[PDB]
């Protein structure tokens, strides 16, 4: 999709970060 | 001569990272230089001084100018750039960079750091592929000096391993699972919102969010015996720091509650002194913060059923205990730079 | 009372058990054979008619008009008598006519407290928490078949007992449970201090809503109850965060059968839909807590959770509203006795 | 005939818009045809149904594929591009565009919907520059129905501007402080995080957070004659949802508290009828939660000092509530259609 | 020589005024020699030792057995009677008594402490009746010695009264409303639960709860000047600790917002020294944990309307602050014994 | 108690199982560990704290509420 690409492109922006804890 | 580090990722983690080197700067090997992240220096130096969890910072003053963070008289030299590539760790003579941005997990993305001049790195998350991984008082003196990528794991893994090395070594675990009661982190929005886990989108502290977690199976990463033994999940709560680990061990050799509190305390004063601490007090979780154990065993917890089923319960302050093991797995590579 | 006659009902505690019981029986009171007619509770009726209508977490109740005099709170035009007396033994059971008490204060939960109802003149009395000594308790779903009618005292078990004994029937007679440990990551209750403050336990003395709170808890071993070939087969703890209603229980439990978490599902839904029809819903959906606000099950499986290690090790996982979902039950125990009343 | 409409940011109030045209739109003039949004369909269907503040949406059935929406058999098509100069507005007939991602609210920034195909643009927030602004019940009836550009105000505006109107019509406002008690916001962060603003980079659900507003300086833009006249702050506290403004007025005409409730109960009856209500119960934040009004006066609140300083108290689902108006105004704009 | 106290009501301010007496021993004319309370002297030394506020204690090691607390040697003996004339205050030789229960403020009330053998009981809350009232800073050398019962007013009156001061010597206040943004005690409820106050009565944690403040009152009776010249109310917000009040005064002096901040700065450093500080910080609730001031004055958010019209923001640690005030007091009164 | 009460649920499974002369020595002598038992709780009402016996007399105060979550 255009979401994940965009997770692609912003790995650190607040809809794509996952802290493995 | 002092080995040099770069903190890329000023956040929860870089940030605590930074406060607890700055309490333990006399007796270090370590000399933090420089820092890189999305953010200029002066409001990085705002949110180090005053944190809502430590406090404001009492030790040492704090300032900024455009260019650099001053704590104690130790200038930070400061940089804001996303791709590490651009960096300039050859130009400020960086070795050791700590990778807390959570974004450059992999081998792939954490190499750039070399590339740009850095010679090792520290990662302050799990890794991607090949990467090794390290829990200080379980398997961090296997580090070999010539491995110029790590992992420091995660909080949970951190506060679960110690708890699994010690219950293997006396009584031999052969299936384990874990719940970490989790304080929300960083990761999960503040109201509902787009998000590519659609429990992590949902309002953290309005809710009880469940996740999975790699955290259990990663406990194989460095206590090689139990490589898919163990399993696990994790339920965000409305706190904003200090978890706590829920583990449910098949057990080998029958015991009860008296004998796996023995044995941890037992191991908490001798071989994991500094990493288990016992308690027998009725605390909750506010009173763990700032604990420097990765994991506090809750010995009032501790029960056992038919002499194989174990359930442990373990607290840990996720933001500064994980930050504490950070900079020992730091100092034990500068012991062992080579 | 005759069959036709409604089963005349009195709240003891009208707190969150108490209102949120009263409306549940208000929403359903359209088929029921309980008619709510009296209220006891250390408040007085204004104060009552004001919290049982403005809930923080129901919401404004919607349905019928909620009024009040000195006397009486009223719910629709219907008349709910009260009065305000800590001690059972004083209360006007007799003269209003009372069959069943629902004991919801939390601190009458012997079989030597709750016959104070007996004795004012209340024919049965159904305790919504664990009862203390052998008081004959009952989980919807589970056994409340086993129910006899010369009972006059009983109890519904706690909001986590009624999430935990249906999930552990159906793994039972699927796999055969041998032992199983349970956590309970729960909302807090009334029982803790909202800040630091005096408390028989030192850790519902700490601040509830900014604190992860262990407590211990007897629902575990309570299933054995309810499921007597599993007695002293079942522990586990609990841990209260700061969340105001929805719990959810984590059940790790070492079976017989050798089995992988597909077919731990696929048990638990073929139950949701048969013998287990209202009591456990099955979920494969990626929710929270928040989104099982006013679920009518007394546990919601989520089957992402589940997982199962060398075979004999299975975890699972399921929410319940522990104060809409338990009311839910005490009401269907409720009308289940009327049904059986002689 | 219907004016189709795409909703351009899926986020609190982009949802909370969609909800109340699908619980209105018997009686609507406007068809929600396409969403732009940076997620997917398929995590905004979620979203949609599943809420943490508004629970799961119940009047209508909401599943999704890889291309659309469907809410209730209507499909809803979706896209994912940021620059909204590449937005098939002219492809997908668009007429209105309910501009809620709250980085377009320049006229430069709400025309690239214009030249995607647009033909006007609702701003669900103040617009920066010189863009018409309206609060419904204040000031829409002078909207100009050749304006292509228009804003709605913020939620504190629509709550405090009622009110204000009401209380200058009566007593003659000659000043005036105002202070919401507010909400967080997802644009404040979770835990302590950068940010442009020093104290919305706090933990929101952790502190109370002192903020500033345009919104008493904005009532001036749809009350022209108070222009200048009211300042005022906001505090950030740990509430996911519903607010309130708290108003001190100085009032040329002396008066009691028991008058200006009367004169504001008797709006509430009449002009102000829908926008204003009148409470005089002793209710909490979470009552209001889905209330359909601007402003919720709390009466047995007010309070008057020496005749002409006056204190009136006020609620509003300032996602909720301000969503009905943002509804309002576009079914006002569809109206006047020019 | 020294005065001997004891505390009634062992709480939030009876454990906070502890851990204050306990770091200012080494210059103090009081001695903490009694307890009474609801729980049992082991309960109370765990609750005074970890605190979910103010975190573990750590000057001194704290114990306990059937009969006393030990704080770092220094006993304190302990009773358990909800009846004050049962206090055994002869056999303890009691000169002051801090009457930190909330359920003895009134003059009868208060009196069962001197028929058990009290010579003075200093409550810390508004007083019923004409209790003579203080306030540290404000009017506290009007003390006069003869007066058996006193009131250190409420936590609101001691953070607004040295700024009403100020600001009324400098520019004559002539009317002012308060609303402070308050953290939640343990006068509120956890969940819906039945209190006197339909509002209070609210799930603490999940609203906004207006109530009243007792500074409403209070700051009248500190200033006789604006005795009936002051009002306002409390809004109760999901926070344990630390609160700020909003002061809006209808002022005769016309003035702007920088002086205003003047008048408050050059107080704060002369003659309010250790009662106002003067913050021009972007802090938040958080940072002002421990604070020792009763005011500390945001001064970023001054703003003025008109010349009349000030608005002024304060905080203060509600328990920590007022228990420094009530330490005060009680010093003070050592001081001026008779 | 954790001995006592598990001696007197064994002692009056050692009742059930000789009955099941014996059987009167076998219930005389549960019921000196229950006259003991009653020795020992009533001794804990002795030395029980004033907060203790707050509890008794207020169980329902908010320092006394355990709901068995
Ligand atoms: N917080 C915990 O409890 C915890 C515990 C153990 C491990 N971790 C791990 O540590 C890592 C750090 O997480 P956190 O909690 O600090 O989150 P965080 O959001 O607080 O920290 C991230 C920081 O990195 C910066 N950043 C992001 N992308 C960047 C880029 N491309 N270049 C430079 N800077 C960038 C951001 O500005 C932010 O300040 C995560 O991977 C997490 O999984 C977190
Ligand atoms: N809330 C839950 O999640 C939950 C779920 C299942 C079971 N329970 C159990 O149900 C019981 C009720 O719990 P709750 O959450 O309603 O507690 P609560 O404190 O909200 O309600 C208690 C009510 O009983 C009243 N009361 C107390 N003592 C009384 C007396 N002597 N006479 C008359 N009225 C009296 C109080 O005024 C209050 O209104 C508890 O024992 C709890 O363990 C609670
Ligand atoms: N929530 C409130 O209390 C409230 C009340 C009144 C007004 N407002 C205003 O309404 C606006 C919406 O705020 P919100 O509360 O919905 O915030 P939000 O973050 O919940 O919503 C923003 C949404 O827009 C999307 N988005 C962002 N940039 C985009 C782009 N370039 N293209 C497409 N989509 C994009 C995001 O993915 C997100 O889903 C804000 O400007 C706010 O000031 C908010
Ligand atoms: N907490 C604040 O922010 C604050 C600030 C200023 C003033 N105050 C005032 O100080 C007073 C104390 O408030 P708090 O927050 O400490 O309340 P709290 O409930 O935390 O403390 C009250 C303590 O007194 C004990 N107690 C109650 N009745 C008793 C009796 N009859 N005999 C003996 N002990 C008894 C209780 O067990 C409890 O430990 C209140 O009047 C309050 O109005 C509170």
């Amino acid at each position: 999709t255009s979401f994940q690409q965009y997770c692609d492109d912003n790995p650190d922006a607040a809809e794509c970060r996952i802290y493995d804890d | 001569s002092m080995v040099r580090v770069a903190i890329n990722g000023f956040g929860r983690i870089g940030r605590n990272f930074m406060r607890c080197w700055l309490q333990r700067k006399a007796n270090s090997k370590l000399e933090i230089v420089g820092i890189n992240d999305t953010s200029d220096p002066r409001t990085n130096a705002h949110l180090l001084k005053y944190d809502s969890m430590l406090g404001i910072f009492q030790d040492a003053e704090i300032t900024a100018d455009d260019d650099c963070i001053y704590a104690g008289g130790h200038a930070v030299k400061c940089v804001s750039d996303r791709n590490p590539e651009n960096l300039p760790w050859s130009a400020w003579g960086i070795d050791l960079v700590i990778e807390a941005t959570g974004v450059f997990t992999s081998r792939e993305g954490a190499s750039k750091h070399l590339s740009a001049g850095a010679k090792k790195v520290l990662i302050t998350a799990p890794g991607k592929g090949n990467i090794p991984t390290y829990v200080v008082g379980v398997n961090h003196h296997t580090y070999d000096p010539s491995e110029d990528i790590v992992s420091n794991a995660s909080c949970t893994t951190n506060c679960l391993a110690p708890i699994v090395k010690v219950l293997h070594e006396a009584f031999g675990i052969q299936q384990g699972m874990m719940t970490t009661t989790h304080s929300y982190t960083g990761d999960q929005r503040l109201l509902d919102a787009s998000h590519r886990d659609l429990r992590r989108a949902r309002a953290a502290a309005m809710n009880i969010v469940p996740t999975s977690t790699g955290a259990a199976k990663a406990v194989g990463l460095v206590i090689p015996e139990l490589q898919g033994k163990l399993n696990g999940i994790a339920l965000r709560v409305p706190t904003p720091n200090v978890s706590v680990v829920d583990f449910v061990a098949q057990v080998e050799k029958p015991t009860i509650a008296e004998q796996v509190n023995q044995v941890i305390k037992e191991a908490s004063e001798t071989t994991m002194k500094g990493i288990i601490h016992y308690s027998e007090l009725e605390l909750v979780s506010s009173d763990y913060r700032g604990h420097n154990a990765s994991s506090i065993l809750d010995a009032s917890l501790t029960m056992v059923l038919g002499g194989n089923l174990v359930k442990v319960v373990a607290w840990y302050d996720n933001e500064w205990g994980y930050s504490q093991r950070v900079l020992d797995l730091a100092e034990h590579m500068a012991a062992h730079w080579a």
